[PDB]
């Protein structure tokens, strides 16, 4: 993941599976994705998911409203991001079609509220950029967690 | 999908 510069030096704008957003201000890194994922299953705030745009950059992460059907716009820069994970305990999302995909979540502070952070839950998509790798290098290059 | 993109930032690294 040290040679992950290839992704940040480029700034890939890929497509991801949008699920839902959950508050994780009191949670930690992985636990954030946990409450976010579990709540999305137990409570199910969102019924049918959709494929939206996602941009990975070392200056911050950005969400993109490709179709603007549910609710998308942008994400949070490095000054707001606190953590990123591909899954809490290696859980997957079951699409209405029956196929299962990983569920990753990003922990970032919302503008105006630096004391709190929210974890936006998004399922994996775009086989060119592995979800279990994208957030992994992101955490390392964004926060400087790189070994 | 298949091709890896890279058009948005200014080539950063932490």
């Amino acid at each position: 993941m040290s040679t992950a510069a290839d992704l940040l030096r480029q700034g890939a704008a890929c497509s991801v599976l949008y699920l839902t957003s959950v508050e994780t201000e009191s949670l930690t890194g992985p636990q954030a994705v946990a409450r976010a994922s579990s709540a999305a299953l137990s409570c199910s705030p969102r019924p049918t998911p959709a494929v939206v745009h996602f941009k990975v950059s070392a200056q911050g992460i950005t969400l993109t409203d490709n179709q603007r059907k549910l609710f998308f716009r942008r994400h949070y820069p490095v000054n707001s991001i606190t953590f990123s994970s591909t899954d809490p305990q290696d859980r997957r999302w079951t699409n209405p079609d029956g196929t299962t995909s990983k569920i990753f979540g990003f922990v970032a502070k919302k503008p105006g509220s630096p004391w709190e952070n929210v974890c936006h839950l998004f399922a994996e998509l775009d086989p060119d950029q592995p979800a279990g790798a994208i957030v992994t290098f992101i955490t390392k290059v964004l926060l400087g967690q790189r070994k | 999908e298949d091709h890896k993109p890279g058009t948005f930032p200014k080539a950063l690294t932490n």
